[PDB]
DNA sequence: AAAAAAAAAAAAAAAAAAAAAAAAAAA
DNA sequence: TTTTTTTTTTTTTTTTTTTTTTTT
């Protein structure tokens, strides 16, 4: 069974791979994140609860006073989204927190309080999230792209041998917490362990250990294994452990128990070590020279003199051994230093280390971090404690704790947010092990090393910043203040928190203007993943490592959708099925494979867990059971692909499309295309302006309904029902009785948007797509938005492309467009611009918008009203007066400062707004618009009341039928008196009064709503300081196609329309239909985007079936043959899913299907399941078009046949918004600059072009001197020369007087401003 | 630019506007293209 | 074109002729740049004939 | 003061530079210092004020060098005199070495093949805006304007008389077209404008090669030489017809590029048996006349009487007439080649190297003007006959080889055998890896060879006999062999397997991708074939 | 009401040139 | 014990074209 709106036009689907997981809600990231940012959490871990519990309670400076947090609430916003956009204020909710202040007593470290007081204090307003995942800041729709920054934890990076002549690798570990100073541990060419706190100057690593109360003996014990040497009265015996003998050569006879195990010279072999192990030898004899260089472990003091014979970390020598022999020491502990297994890195680092005790290390670290000023016993200690072991100033986070524990192979997964001694020591041990040979570095691109912050995380962090600011403020106030019984309202300032949150939500690298010129662009912008912004890598700081597609992108991030150019790869776009793990990592779905059965249960795998398991391919055949038909199947286990067995497989892809984003899953026949051109197509598909009549994708990808529905534009019925009233401005839906709540009698009123400007100046417009009295179910499309058609995304128009080189007019990439494309007016686009005029209050006097303007005629003021503001609907061309505004003028006495239409734009003034400051007069047009809004609101309120009151009156009539029956005595009198009749003594006696009181309550609700709307409309709006009022006008230009208007398909083939040929001149096949476009085919082979030719063939087939339907419907034949043909058309292909048997379809529904298909049957071609090249032939042959796909075109002008039959088919073409009249502009005598006399900025400011540093070499290379001389002397710079040549040219004389550039004088003056004297000697 | 200008100032250096760049900055003719002859004339009139 | 002139109550060193890496003052007096910046910070005296 | 302006923005708001903030700080500190000296303040306070004045003057002279740069109320490092001098935004590199220029404009471009080599289109509106002082001068000369204000108003209203004046001015007044990345001196060339309705700067196609300008929306600027000397410069040095030879190498830069070349290649060819093969014609005129009526196909082997000229004498041309054996297509082509060149130049397949060398021969034997007119004629005829060809590209023009699957089966068997040998320990990991890459490369080369054999010669027809082979007319082979936007490398990713792909490290993955673009790539193979694309894009960027 | 500058900011790669400090290696 | 060379280390440059509660 199919949905009704789907039943209007069911899209043929070629996908042979069944769907197991429907494409989830495409905006899960933003909505889920901001929902976690605001929520009443019983156990606050995420949301405002987390920040409040982190900062609160607040304690005075031992002032016996404390402020503690209770709860928080979000008051209903004063304004809502529509009026928030129109009026220009942020759509924010005010956060209001209950805070409890308590005062203690004397001699009560923890005793009971003496006084308490709770108060609900308003502190800041947070911009709420619209239903589509977009914030509303200042009348616009900003969005916060999600960030992708290096995950907190421990990263064991290497140098890969670079940055040194020897080509040595210098392994280095880095601890990156979510908030606080970093901590690195890096080696050097000399194999000494060095540290650099906060990427500051370098130091020996051991210093930190000394600062952690660790002696040299403790360091050696921690990082080294003891080797015990004994004195058996001579010969310096030693306790042997066999495994320590590996990698060494026997310098002497290694023997014990009177058995020669190894001899001098021979290297120790694994067989020798095994023989020693079997022999069970613990103690051996070795020469004294073995200790000639070894390092003592712990200090030794003479028993007689109490003097230090030798301290720890000192190489032993023969003299030292002789001295300590008679001292009375028989046991000596050295360090097992080996060149391959246990390197002496700590020993050499300690030798380099100049510090000796904890205090010296702390002084050194203080001088490091805070140089210049003297260190102190307390200052260094406090600094180091507040650096890495302070909850206030250093917090791993927890994603940080989990990564830290997992990387170091620790059992637990949660703990403290601050590092500990064990943590640092374990980090050093692991880095030393990686240096030794055991362990492997962690690449910083494995997507299990990069979180995804969303709007929620960043908003929470900024709110916490504001919270700590207000915490400092209240801390200053409290100890300063006394109890004062001062309510907890004067202590808290709402400016810091509001300022911080608004600053983030309004100004940042991430909170950017939405690219709102499509449904697709909105949905792909909201699901973006940027690697820039605060806390992340900047553009110029990124190499090629992060820019590349690591093998863990599959299923998480899209490989073929990144904006080409300076920032490529840093702006990765999310995949289709990707999600956000609880820690923020990118987890993607997979299917659980049991012993042999592919169970339908879905497991989400993070970037980490994917490596361990074995993952199959999406296109692996199964036989009705989950059993693989092939005993061998492709898999990708550890970042590498390979053929694996049947049972060894663990997981399989949920659906073939999950490798791509949503911006590139809309390209048909993607699997045939190149990667570069797929990127071009998926990057040029989110710029198609919404055409005047968006029509259809004739070859889609089956994934177009989700894009339209899930993005906010398309609108959708909240509750099923039957349409009661359809008008191009509003729709009324009568909810079904089963879907309605018992209390209210609900009818849903959808107020559509009619020609309002979008952020890219394209015109978003919602029209109804449901006729009067037509049923609609839950979640079905009612009002098609911009660039949508019956709920299906329609980015452009599908036209009859014909590949052939025509007379050179498509030489490089240009597209030849038949004039039928513009005559039918299918690429026409409505561009709505906004112009503003602000009347301020100057010191000389306030400005006015009076219609009377000095010195201007009467035709200019004709288009103005009595108030001087242009009419609604007046056709204003360049230069017209739009708002007559005048200002005071010094020694008429006023100056005309009327806003005028910028030259070049020419449109109809569709709407005018007038915002007035609270307590300022209103002009005539302001009164008119106020009255319009007021009457609209009153009419809507009355219409809403009507049916609700009528139902109550009908119920009253029905009640009156029984118990006081009045068949004809009741209808005569007015309904107003129907509520004042008596009743008999029964349960129904208290029913007339109840209904009357309910009616009174309804009228009260109506009147209060009317009053509230009237107040909200009439109130003078708030503006900037010093601005009296603002008058905004909306022009509506209608741009048609012309040479220059860039056009591009979906496979990344672009082009500039090069000529609009007459209808006749274009090629035409024998049937007379002329092809509406003539591409250049030479760009197909080299660019290897061969997807477009298959799309063209499938489009020709689709329209062939459509034209057959149209012919069969032109003559009223029957429904039966229509049924048979449509069934033969939908049953085509093999294995295709979605059995669409029309027996269930009603006859009238079949007729409606035929009506909606006659323009061409839509065809769905999933991204990587695809329509086979053999099925396209079958569908072409279902009509009567040639199977090969190429028909014979007759040249339009000559009239003689083209040789070598040529391709033609219905390709889907967009209209990119790089319109020619936005670009073309030229200047001759525009106004110049002020600092350096030169032309101004381009286009809007009327400036020229940049004869830049690279365009002066282009002339010097020639013998060009005079042209260059003028190009940098009199065209731009010399103040008097340009005027002189102006007069000369007007005088007919072609010459110059070059003089000297004014900018040279500017440079001379600026150099003279310094202490350097510069002049021009002659 | 700081280094070059500081060195020129301390050294008291003296530029004579002979190359393809200083002439370009000052706006005078170029000593390479059509202006070549002019520059030669400017040299011939000088010291004559 | 017209310029002014501010009369400092005290002489001030020119940073360009002080902090350019081949510091002109630094090697004019053969005095290390650190010992010069220390002097400019009023951190220590210096004998003057 | 003017160099650090304090203009009031519209609405009583003032826009000011950072020199003012630093100067205010310096004067305030100097005032405090003088006041402290007057008051005889203790040593510490006067020392602190002196140091603070030192820092303030340091910031004013060169901010951000000593200490940390002091910001304003906007929390950014303010710009001082030094930042105004140096930097890519400094006066030297932004306002001295190159400045914005009057009498200039920009727009998007198109093809416009009807243009001759030395004239580029110019939109009417943009041209009117550019040449406005010229229009005023001509009008006040002709007397139609009493004063300059009247002329300005007449032009603004765009009267019908202004068009004749503009067409009079445009006649001989070159305009310099200039693309954005002008890497070399052939990125600024002076054409003669031709007024065009619309808003597109029509540009002659061939010059694209010099500009590297492709009509995918790449914008271009037009400047207007003003003075008499500059006009003569743009006429005698920078004209497009004068730069028919690159500055880096002695080869031309007017090579017919990608569509004209396909037209000539399709038009200078031979079919073993086409309509009207083997008759005798009375010259190129007869050949063209036969072709237009359709009696003889475009390329059919025939005998034609041609007169070819040589300048072997002391600058005197001598003709010789002979009955050459050619095709009707070459007979039609010969009417465009100038007198001097020999017929043998236009008696071959005429790909991209042959046509470019034909242009070079014309240039070196005749001079400059003959070769310019020859290039124009070649472009016109190539476009026209590419149009007449109707050279298309379908999904039946990528004939996957019949023995591809056999080669892939052999390769799979070999890799299985090598894996088994590894299981036996006979081969180490590296050696087996090298062997596997070797066998995959050999199989890929075999597949490509089979493809080319089945694509280039496969066409077979008959001429009074059984059959005979010929160079195929499959459209992709025509667009690859001719050198016109194709190559043997960009093909073999359509029909034959597309070889191996490299990982981010630069290594070569053991298993290649064995599916071409005509058969579509499954998920894993396509995902593998994105490392290369992103590496290439980043490398270019 | 006219004016006015403190902060705790912290942060980035990559590569290379140049100056200053430190460590050999002597006699 | 002093002095010169060489090495190391820190620092300085470059990194495309266009399009807000508080003193006078």
């Amino acid at each position: 069974v199919y949905s009704y709106t789907e039943k209007k036009r069911i899209r043929k689907d070629f996908g042979k791979r069944p769907q197991v997981l429907d494409v989830p809600y495409l905006l899960s990231i933003q909505l889920d994140s901001f929902q976690k940012f605001i929520e009443q959490d019983p156990e606050g871990q995420y949301g405002l609860e987390a920040a409040f519990r982190s900062v609160f309670p607040i304690q005075s400076y031992s002032g016996n006073s404390e402020l503690q947090y209770v709860s928080y609430r979000l008051g209903e916003p004063v304004f809502d989204v529509q009026e928030c956009q129109i009026r220009g204020v942020t759509y924010s909710a005010p956060l209001r927190v209950k805070l409890r202040l308590v005062i203690y007593e004397r001699e009560a470290p923890e005793g009971t309080v003496k006084d308490i007081k709770e108060q609900e204090v308003y502190m800041g307003e947070i911009p709420l999230m619209t239903d589509n995942g977009t914030f509303v800041i200042n009348g616009t729709e900003r969005v916060i792209v999600s960030q992708l920054h290096r995950s907190p934890g421990v990263f064991f990076d290497s140098d890969k041998g670079k940055t040194h002549s020897s080509g040595k690798v210098l392994y280095n570990a880095r601890i990156i917490p979510y908030r606080g100073s970093w901590l690195d541990f890096e080696f050097d060419p000399k194999d000494n362990l060095f540290v650099r706190i906060d990427r500051r100057r370098k130091l020996p690593a051991t210093i930190i250990l000394r600062a952690l109360n660790y002696t040299t003996e403790q360091i050696l014990d921690l990082f080294f294994e003891k080797v015990i040497f004994e004195i058996r009265d001579n010969k310096l015996q030693m306790e042997l452990v066999p495994e320590r003998l590996r990698g060494e050569t026997a310098s002497f006879d290694i023997e014990a128990n009177g058995k020669v195990y190894v001899e001098k010279g021979r290297r120790i072999t694994a067989r020798h070590i095994r023989q020693l192990e079997k022999d069970d030898v613990k103690l051996i004899e070795v020469p004294v020279e073995y200790i000639a260089g070894k390092v003592v472990a712990k200090d030794y003091i003479d028993e007689s003199t109490g003097e230090l014979i030798c301290a720890a970390n000192m190489e032993l020598s023969l003299d030292l051994l002789a001295k300590l022999s008679q001292s009375g020491h028989k046991r000596i502990e050295t360090l097992f230093t080996n060149d391959l297994d246990h390197g002496p890195y700590i020993s050499e680092t300690l030798r380099v280390d100049p510090t000796n005790d904890r205090l010296s290390a702390l002084v050194e670290i203080y001088r490091m971090m805070r140089p210049g000023e003297p260190p102190t016993r307390e200052a260094a200690e406090s600094l180091f404690e507040n650096l890495f072991f302070s909850e206030d100033r250093y917090d791993l986070s927890a994603v940080g704790r989990m990564k830290f524990n997992r990387s170091l192979l620790r059992e637990e997964i949660e703990g403290s947010g601050i590092l500990s001694k064990d943590d640092i020591i374990d980090v050093m041990k692991k880095l030393i092990d990686i240096r030794n040979g055991k362990g492997e570095v962690d690449d910083i691109d494995h997507l299990g090393n990069r979180r995804i912050r969303s709007v929620g995380e960043m908003a929470e962090n900024q709110f916490r910043v504001g919270l700590v600011r207000v915490e400092r403020a209240v801390k200053e106030r409290l100890s300063l203040g006394d109890l004062d019984t001062l309510m907890p309202q004067d202590m808290i300032n709402a400016k810091p928190i509001s300022a911080a949150v608004k600053e983030f939500f309004g100004s940042s690298q991430l909170s950017q203007f939405m690219d709102q010129n499509n449904p697709l662009s909105e949905i792909t912008h909201k699901r973006r993943i940027s690697a820039l912004g605060p806390g992340g890598l900047t553009r110029e700081r990124a190499g090629f490592e992060v820019r590349d597609v690591h093998p863990t992108h599959y299923g998480r991030v899209c490989p073929i959708e990144t904006p080409e150019g300076p920032n490529i790869g840093l702006i990765n776009s999310l995949s289709v099925y990707a999600q956000t793990n609880e820690y923020g990592f990118l987890e993607t779905p997979y299917r659980k494979v049991t012993d042999g059965v592919v169970t339908d249960e879905i497991h989400y795998l993070s970037a980490i867990e994917e490596g361990n398991y074995v993952i199959a391919q999406a296109n692996s055949n199964l036989d009705e059971e989950g059993h693989f038909v092939e005993d061998l199947v492709t898999c990708r286990s550890k970042g590498e692909s390979s053929l694996f067995s049947r049972d060894q497989v663990d997981y399989m892809d949920v659906s073939t499309q999950q490798v791509v984003s949503v911006g590139a899953s809309l390209i048909p026949f993607l699997e045939h295309d190149d990667a570069n051109r797929a990127l071009m197509g998926a990057n040029m598909q989110r710029q198609a302006v919404p055409t005047l009549r968006a029509d259809k994708p004739l070859v889609g990808t089956g994934m177009e309904r989700a894009v339209a529905v899930d993005s906010g534009v398309t609108a959708v019925a909240k509750r099923g029902g039957v349409v009661q009233y359809v008008d191009a401005s509003r729709i009324v839906i009568k909810v079904n009785e089963d879907e309605m709540y018992p209390g209210e009698a609900g009818i849903d009123i959808y107020n559509l948007t009619k020609y309002t400007r979008s952020n890219q100046n394209t015109c978003i417009n919602q029209m109804p797509c449901v006729s009067l009295g037509e049923p609609v179910e839950r979640g079905d499309v009612l009002a098609d938005g911009p660039s949508t058609d019956l709920g299906e995304l329609a980015l452009g128009q599908n036209m009859r492309v014909a590949f052939m080189p025509w007379n050179g007019y498509n030489f490089e990439d240009s597209i030849l467009v038949s004039e039928r494309v513009v005559q039918e007016d299918r690429f026409t686009t409505i561009h709505i611009q906004e112009l503003a005029c602000v009347s301020r209050d100057t010191k000389l006097g306030p400005e006015e918008i009076t219609a009377d303007i000095p010195n201007v005629g009467e035709a200019a003021l004709s288009k103005l009203d009595e108030s001087g503001i242009v009419y609604i609907g007046a056709e204003v061309t360049g230069g017209d007066i739009l708002v007559g505004k005048v200002t005071p003028k010094g020694e008429s006495d006023v100056k005309d400062s009327s806003l005028r239409v910028p030259n070049g734009v020419s449109g109809t003034v569709i709407d005018v707004q007038v915002f007035t400051r609270d307590g300022v007069e209103k002009d005539k047009r302001a009164l008119e618009i106020e009255e319009m809004q007021l009457k609209q609101a009153k009419k809507d309120l009355s219409e809403e009341l009507q049916i609700l009151e009528a139902g109550l009156f009908s119920r009253i009539r029905a009640v009156l039928v029984a118990g006081g029956v009045e068949a004809e005595k009741l209808d005569k009198l007015p309904r107003d008196r129907w509520l004042e009749l008596g009743l008999t003594d029964e349960e129904k006696q208290n029913q007339l009064e109840q209904l009357a009181e309910q009616y009174d309550e309804l009228k009260h609700e109506f009147e209060k709503k009317l009053e509230a709307k009237r107040r909200k409309i009439t109130q003078g709006d708030d503006l900037a300081p010093g601005v009296l009022k603002i008058v905004k006008v909306y022009l509506a230009v209608k741009r048609r196609i012309q040479p220059g208007d860039k056009m591009a398909g979906r496979h990344g083939n672009k082009g500039v329309i090069s000529k609009i040929n007459p209808i006749e001149d274009m090629p035409y096949d024998e049937n007379g239909t002329p092809v509406d476009i003539v591409l250049n085919p030479l760009g197909v082979p080299s660019r290897m985007n061969i997807g477009q030719i298959l799309e063209t063939h499938l489009g020709m087939a689709a329209k062939g079936i459509g034209d057959k339907i149209n012919a069969m419907l032109k003559q009223q034949q029957e429904v039966a043959k229509l049924r048979e043909f449509i069934q033969r058309a939908y049953d085509l292909g093999a294995d295709v899913r979605q059995k669409v048997d029309l027996s269930t379809f009603s006859d009238e529904e079949v007729m409606r299907l035929a009506e909606n298909l006659r323009k061409g049957m839509p065809i769905a071609t999933p991204v990587f399941d695809g329509a086979k090249e053999a099925e396209i032939k079958e569908l072409l042959k279902l009509g009567d078009l040639p199977t090969s796909g190429q028909i014979r075109l007759y040249d339009g002008r000559t009239g003689e046949q083209f040789e070598r039959p040529v391709t033609v088919g219905y390709m889907y073409m967009l209209k990119l918004n790089h319109l020619v009249d936005d670009k073309m502009h030229a200047r001759s005598t525009g106004s110049y600059s002020l600092v350096t006399q030169q032309p101004l900025g381009g286009k809007a400011q009327f400036g020229g072009q940049r004869f830049g540093e690279m365009e002066v070499w282009a002339l010097e290379a020639y013998g060009a001197a005079y042209t260059l001389q003028e190009m940098l002397t009199v065209k731009s710079d010399d103040v008097n020369g340009r005027t002189k040549m102006y007069k000369n040219i007007v005088d007919g004389n072609h010459q110059m007087e070059p003089g000297m550039p004014e900018s040279f004088n500017v440079l001379l003056k600026e150099i003279r401003s310094l202490g350097i004297n510069i002049e021009l000697e002659d | 630019t700081t280094r070059v200008l500081t060195e020129a100032a301390v050294a008291g250096k003296r530029d004579e506007l002979r190359g393809l760049k200083e002439n370009v900055i000052v706006g005078r003719l170029i000593p390479a293209g059509t202006g070549y002859a002019y520059h030669q004339d400017r040299m011939r009139r000088r010291a004559a | 074109e017209r310029m002014g002139h501010i009369e400092l109550a005290s002489p001030t060193a020119h940073i360009w002729f002080l902090k350019s890496l081949p510091s002109r003052i630094g090697l004019l007096l053969d005095m290390p740049l650190r010992d010069i910046e220390r002097v400019l910070y009023f951190e220590s005296y210096v004998v003057i004939e | 003061p003017d160099l650090r302006p304090l203009v009031p923005l519209d609405g009583g708001r003032f826009a000011t530079s950072d020199l003012n903030d630093l100067y205010r700080r310096v004067i305030n500190r100097n005032n405090r210092l003088k006041r402290l000296l007057d008051l005889a303040a203790p040593d510490i306070i006067v020392r602190n004020e002196k140091r603070m004045l030192q820092e303030a003057v340091d910031a004013l002279l060169d901010n951000g060098r000593r200490g940390r740069a002091i910001t304003g109320s906007n929390k950014r490092p303010l710009k001082s005199l030094a930042d105004m001098i140096k930097g890519k935004q400094g006066r030297f590199r932004q306002n001295l070495l190159g400045k914005r220029v009057d009498y200039s404009g920009r727009s998007v471009i198109t093809v416009g093949p009807y243009l001759r080599l030395h004239q580029c289109g110019l939109p009417k509106k943009m041209a009117l805006e550019l040449f406005k002082p010229f229009i005023y001068g001509k009008l006040e000369l002709r007397g139609l304007a009493t004063t300059i204000k009247a002329a300005k108003k007449m032009v603004e209203r765009e009267e019908a008389v202004v068009w004749d004046i503009l067409d009079e001015v445009i006649r001989e007044h070159p305009v310099l077209l200039n693309r954005a990345p002008t890497l070399h001196r052939l990125g600024i060339q002076a054409f003669e404008p031709v007024l065009i309705e619309g808003k597109a700067i029509q540009l002659h196609p061939l010059v694209c090669a010099a500009y590297n300008a492709d009509f995918d929306g790449d914008q271009m600027a037009v400047h207007v030489p003003l003075t008499l000397e500059a006009q003569l410069e743009a006429r005698a040095l920078m004209m497009s017809t004068n730069n028919i030879l690159s500055p880096a190498n002695g080869e031309p830069i007017i090579v017919p590029s990608q569509d004209v070349v396909l037209g000539l290649y399709y038009m200078t060819r031979d079919c073993v048996n086409a309509k009207g093969e083997g008759m005798v014609l009375t010259g190129p005129k007869e050949a063209e006349r036969l072709y237009r009526s359709g009696l003889a196909s475009l390329h059919a082997r025939v005998k034609v009487r041609i007169t070819e000229y040589e300048k072997d004498a002391n600058g005197e041309l001598v003709a010789k007439t002979s009955l050459k054996d050619t095709t009707v297509g070459r007979a039609i082509l010969w009417m465009i080649v100038p007198k001097g060149l020999p017929y043998s130049i236009v008696n071959q397949a005429l790909g991209k190297k042959a046509i470019s060398k034909m242009l070079n021969t014309c240039y070196r034997i005749l001079g400059l003007k003959p070769t310019v007119i020859f290039a124009d004629q070649i472009m016109y005829t190539g476009f026209a006959y590419a149009a007449r060809s109707g050279a298309s590209v379908g999904i039946d023009d990528m004939v996957i080889p019949e023995k591809k699957h056999e080669i892939i089966s052999e390769a799979e068997a070999e890799v299985a055998e090598i894996q088994e040998q590894f299981q036996s320990g006979l081969v180490t990991a590296g050696e087996r890896y090298n062997k596997v890459i070797d066998i995959w490369a050999a199989a890929n080369d075999r597949v490509s060879k089979a493809m080319m054999d089945n694509l280039q010669t496969e066409t077979v027809i008959n001429r009074d006999g059984q059959e005979e082979k010929q160079v195929s007319f499959n459209s992709i082979y025509m667009m690859a062999d001719s050198g016109a936007r194709g190559s043997a490398a960009q093909i073999r990713q359509l029909a034959g397997m597309r070889g191996l792909m490299a990982k981010p490290d630069g290594s070569i993955i053991e298993t290649p991708i064995t599916a071409n673009f005509r058969e579509g790539l499954n998920v894993l193979q396509y995902f593998i074939s994105t490392h290369g694309a992103r590496k290439g894009l980043a490398d270019t960027a």
